């Protein structure tokens, strides 16, 4: 099992960017996505939980939805500070095998 | 604050073996799971495996007949061993620490990666 | 021997009438039960976790996630009121008696059959029973109390309630510890909350063996096995309710005028105005003396939240509440928290000859009047200007919160110090009778599942298995399941269950509510043409008793 | 008692559950709940209650001022992480009479919280009220949750 | 020591509504007597009792 | 509280509990009561307020 | 009779507190032993010889040549500690006792049960089983010890562990008298090594039957075989390790100079020069009185030649060793010589629901510091010219005969009067418990294979057999196996072993080691999903004493 | 006056011990440096019912 992303998005500063992750019943349907960032060459840093909680220090730009079999992270008065590559991430309670996304790029405008 | 650190990173022949390590602090190593990550060269993370406070491991499908992972508890410490390596297991692996509590045999339902090292690059060539 | 009987089928009840208004009532059961071999002769660590059905937001009550020891052994649980009393027996107890004491309890096992099954190879199959003059039966008590407790009345799960039909015993369990969570939610929540087994705790690991902890008996066709008599140290229960709230504990006030003409309109009137009257009220800031307002003695019965889960380190689970709710007795169908909701099988009183998964239920409406009517509760500000206006009243059709479907009734409590509750009453047949005192350093006032709470220890458990019968292949070293040859036992359950009621005495120049048949129920209590039967429900605290 | 699992597993896994096999309106048991058929762990009836939950973090008055409503149990989860230690684990500040490391200069006090073993405390992010209705999937207006102000 | 209670709380039964009584009185009505309240009896009496 | 400008939590609030220590009630000269009977039910009240 | 029962089935564990701080520790086992009956009635003398193996030029430590007589009995062998103590006992024993002494050990045979197969003729083959009321299990119990002794534990062949789990006994056979010379060898010796076996000598021929030299009692399914209390007369075994080497016996020298302030690097100092220094040494040639160099009482341990083999009439064995390896607690991947290895399989341990040959291993690492280190000796002249010069040392590093592999260490013997040790700790649950005396004139001081030796003699092998079943064809002047009907029993084994033991006292600021459960071992002490259980090796010797 | 626990169950419990953790706080440092550490007193589990 393999999750789908698009592979970039675009924004604008001070507009809102949306990122979009597609699973199955099996993936994401049951455990929702949890959202990474990662900047060249670093590693990667957790945004958004599967329940939409943040880990501490993560403005409240960041902000994350489940619905059906498809889940999205919203980014919210987009700044300078978000150029970055993002990656939707869940774990398969029939097999036991976690799955990550294949990335998207975001490009600020 | 939670840190890692890896290492055994190194270049080996298209059909060798190796050992990576890594060592975590800041937390109650025994009660959070620890997991194995890598990324290709200019491609997205890959999870590769998993092991939980007892000994309970999981394997990804690329690697569940070759590959290797374990613990110690009173050391801190996560090993993972790797076995009939190919070219396409290239890749920078990065140690991560999850945000949920588990323990025995019935992990694997919930897992996100909270707390991330610097990552040890493995290159598989002639 | 092989073909001596080791005992005597008695189901009879005695009722001996002792000096002083106090009779001696002994009830025997007698049973014939059957128990097949386990499917494995290990103890297995079993975990469910049903995600799909909780994943759903808004369905987090609906949680089963718990960790079980799935034992070899069975359980012969007689701890419910249909396996000793049929209606003419309850009827008897709930309209000539007034309070019920439990004695004594021993049970035996007598004329055990064990036999082995064996299928030929035609084409269309065929099979034989054989009797196995040497295989055994083994048979644990636990007469130390050892093994958790696990009353088989909560699942439906004791012995049958006819003395007829044979019975089984339940396969015996116990729980594990596990760790879990659960955040709630509801149908729109953003995100999938937080539902996660977290596994084991190694300080809490209990993992409990029969053959570790109990002496087992090996008994063939010959041998018979008896507990011996088990003596109670209970409460006595009051078959006798109560009816009076706050606004009837008392001296009632002088009515200065009484009707002249008897009529349904024609009232008594007190003829003082209110706040020119005598008494005694806990206000001391208004001279308004009422019904509502005037001081009582203590309180009957506490508001509690109702619907509440609370969640520890294995999950949410229900608020317990040991009253029921007011206007249930005139309104079935606002019968809710507090009340008992009992489903059980054609064992326990469903009728026999009905098809199909679906069980009986019904929902315990007591006689006692110590429940609460919340649509009828309000807060007020301390001022007390009257009448009330809206800033300064809460309502129960108030929005706590922020939601339109919960008020502050939902969440409060008035359980205190001047608080005066009644023990459960029973429930007839599928109530449980005695129940284990908790362990804890400090116990609870009252279980809402027993009449009767055993203070220092009662009586062990019964446990039996078929012994393994092996074939000529064994080999314990192998990793497959144990080969044996398929046996089953038959044997003989007889029990005798003592206790000491007192007859009642007429107070008042009314009767008094009473169990009887009437053309409605009449067919309720036998059998049918097929012959099917069934059990329905009868009512315990038939009596009226003065509270104060 | 544990409900009956009529499926049990054949492997050994983390994947490997055991299932109880009847439809939860269609089970047999003793619920405290007389308007609805669901009989399941959260809703079937228990003998008691282990512990109970009070305010925490609950300052009352009185003649002589405020002081903290005390409590007798632990937190829930508090030994899974010890950073949650709260309301109801006790915590014991100590100098070098009476525990602390006695060649340490400065004024700053040992302490620590003590986590007991004990499992009667609550995890109160877990508990929530829902309308007597009880009517499943609970809605947003029939639910009070830890998450709503 | 004490505790608190919800006051001028009036519950419903069978019977009607009826004030949840409490077991201790108000504090600060020693100093001023205006503030007595829940939990402080009071007694309203004829010329036979005083 | 409920959206009342004059009832607080204070209003519906309960801090009984295990560790909860309080006195019986003082006589009152001369229109208290002296005696008063136990409630019949099963599990009695720790006192009575008159 | 057919249908009576002859016992009962007793699994616990009693510990029964006397005065001055001894406990009475009963334990009881309980077993369900199955029994086929023998390959053949007749004895054989059968000899092994696996030339293949040990004909490739150093492979002569891998020699199993030899010759035993393989008797048609079988050995209910209870000798081994995991039969009578689960973990949760053996945790109570070895935290809070210090010493142990072995009282007691009775067992009987109960419930006996013998069955016949037989195939039908259809062609699609299909077996049934019978009861046969009047077959008979031979029982011989050898009170005398007239037959050899072989306990089973050192196969891992005792009865099992788990008392749910039915179990087998071993078929009994003993060593016969055989010569044999293999003359050791290495890859790249020329020619072929001197590989034969030549023999029994006939001054040492001892064939023993158990007809001829015990009673044997003929049960029947209504009979039980009792073997009655035997009282043993062995010494204490202690459940406490000593840490004391040479280095760490006496006063140790006074600090002129002692640490100004806390880290790891601040050490104290003598501050006397070492040749100016008070004291006693046994090296009356020089003035240095140093740690390593100051007389102490006696020695702690001693060198032996470690994987030393040695060839007596029989073949090569290696040479035993009393203590473990030095260094060995550390690092686990020095445990060598000395260290036990038991390799035992599902009965005895190994997670029974895995499949396959292999058997589950470990090594024991005893916690006591008796051991050597061996790269860490050295010897050098008498003179104790200082610093030592090359040709006046000797090295591990250094070579013997030429061999690069072999030091001086490995032919090195410092056994002498002044040698103290410590007898072998139990090894949980796969140990031996009691071993018999050697009957020499000189007795070895300790044996290397359980903790209990037994003095005069202590009790008698316990043997069971099938009785012959013949069809109506017998015929005994055919040379041809005797037709047999295919028989074999299903019989219930209880044992006691009665220990007497101290409970320990608190005699240091510091706590002390204990046994404890925790989220790394959690699941080695519960069943799995499946039943699967396992039992892990766990130390004994955990609390230390001074040796002096 | 204390009552000797007894072995209930076929597992064992949490039991309090040194180990290469907790080592040093039971010994003095090398200039006379004492603490004593919390302990936990209810290590064993019992059975509420």
């Amino acid at each position: 099992s393999v999750l789908t992303q698009p592979t970039s998005v675009s924004g604008s500063l001070g507009q809102r960017v949306t990122i979009s992750c597609s699973g199955s019943t099996n993936n994401i349907g049951i455990v929702g996505a949890s959202w990474y960032q990662q900047l060249p060459g670093k590693a990667p840093k957790l945004l958004v939980y599967s329940d939409g909680n943040r880990p501490s220090g993560v403005p409240d730009r960041f902000s994350g939805s489940n619905s059906g079999n498809s889940a999205t992270l919203t980014i919210t008065g987009l700044q300078a500070e978000d150029e970055a590559d993002y990656y939707c991430q869940s774990v398969d309670p029939t097999l036991g095998v976690v799955v990550f996304g294949g990335g998207t790029h975001l490009t600020v405008l | 604050e939670v840190q890692l650190v890896e290492s055994g990173g190194d270049l080996v022949k298209p059909a060798g073996s190796l050992r990576l390590s890594c060592v975590a602090s800041g937390f109650t190593f025994s009660s959070y799971g620890m997991n194995w990550v890598r990324q290709a060269p200019g491609k997205g993370l890959q999870w590769v495996a998993g092991v939980n406070s007892g000994g309970f491991t999981g394997y990804a499908d690329a690697v569940k007949g070759r590959f290797t992972i374990s613990r110690d508890n009173a050391k801190n410490t996560v090993y993972l061993q790797m076995n009939s390596l190919t070219a396409e297991d290239t890749a920078v692996y990065y140690c991560a620490k999850d945000r949920y509590y588990c323990t025995g045999d019935y992990c694997f339902n919930l897992i996100a990666f909270g707390y991330w090292g610097q990552g040890t690059l493995v290159t598989v060539s002639s | 021997g092989v073909g001596i009987s080791t005992g005597t089928f008695n189901n009879q009840t005695e009722f001996k009438f002792l000096e002083n208004g106090w009779v001696y009532i002994t009830a025997n059961s007698s049973r014939l039960v059957h128990l097949n071999m386990p499917e494995s002769e290990n103890y297995r660590r079993v975990v469910v976790n049903n995600l799909d059905k909780t994943a759903v937001n808004g369905n987090m009550a609906l949680d089963d996630t718990h960790a079980e020891i799935v034992t070899p052994w069975s359980l012969v649980d007689a701890n419910a009121w249909g396996v000793w009393f049929n209606p003419g027996d309850w009827q008897l107890i709930v309209n000539t008696m007034s309070e019920l004491h439990l004695v004594s309890f021993e049970q035996e096992i007598f004329n055990v059959v064990l036999k082995t099954v064996s299928e030929s190879a035609t084409q269309p199959p065929t099979k034989v029973y054989n009797n196995d003059l040497t295989a055994s039966l083994m048979v644990a008590l636990d007469s130390n109390n050892t093994m958790p407790f696990t009353p088989a009345a909560m699942r439906s799960e004791t012995l049958g309630f006819y003395p007829w039909k044979p019975t089984i015993p339940t396969p015996w369990r116990y729980y594990f510890q596990w760790d879990r969570t659960l955040i709630p939610s509801h149908t729109g929540t953003s995100g999938t909350p937080t539902n996660i087994y977290h596994g084991t705790d190694p300080d809490d690991v209990q993992f409990y063996t029969i053959e570790n902890s109990v002496p087992v008996h090996l008994l063939r066709t010959g041998d018979e096995f008896a507990t011996g008599t088990f003596f109670f140290d209970c409460k006595p229960c009051r078959l006798t309710h109560t009816w009076q709230t706050n606004r009837a504990l008392g001296l009632p006030p002088f009515l200065n005028s009484l009707p002249q003409s008897e009529g349904g309109t024609n009232f008594g009137y007190i003829g003082v105005q209110q706040d020119k009257r005598r008494g005694v009220t806990q206000m001391g800031n208004t001279n308004y003396i009422t019904e509502a307002t005037i001081m009582r003695p203590a309180e009957v019965g506490y508001s509690a939240p109702y619907y509440s889960f609370e969640a520890s380190t294995q999950g949410p689970f229900k608020t317990p509440i040991a009253a029921g709710r007011g206007g249930a007795q005139t309104d079935e169908n606002q019968a809710a928290d507090g009340d008992p909701r009992y489903a059980f099988g054609r064992q326990h009183g469903q009728k026999t000859t009905t098809t199909g998964e679906t069980p009986e239920r019904f929902t315990y409406i007591a006689h006692q009047d110590t429940g609460r009517y919340p649509e009828g509760d309000w807060i007020q500000n301390i001022n007390f200007n009257l009448p009330v206006t809206d800033d300064n009243v809460l309502l129960p059709t108030d929005p706590i919160g922020g939601k339109t479907g919960i008020n502050y009734t939902n969440i409060f409590n008035t359980y205190g110090p001047l608080t005066a509750l009644n023990n459960v009453p029973p429930v007839y047949p599928n109530g449980q009778i005695w129940d284990k005192e908790f362990d804890t350093d400090l116990k609870p006032r009252l279980h809402v599942n027993a009449p009767f709470v055993c203070q220092n220890n009662c009586p062990g458990q019964l446990f039996v298995k078929v012994a393994p019968n092996l074939t000529n292949q064994y080999d314990p070293d192998a990793s497959a399941n144990m080969s044996r040859i398929v046996t089953y036992s038959d044997f003989w359950w007889k029990g005798k269950l003592v206790f000491k009621a007192k007859l009642r005495a007429s107070h008042t120049w009314n009767p008094i509510q009473q169990m009887s048949i009437n053309v409605d129920n009449q067919f309720n209590y036998v059998p049918s043409n097929i012959g099917g039967m069934k059990i329905v429900y009868e009512k315990s605290q038939l009596a009226p008793r003065k509270l104060y």
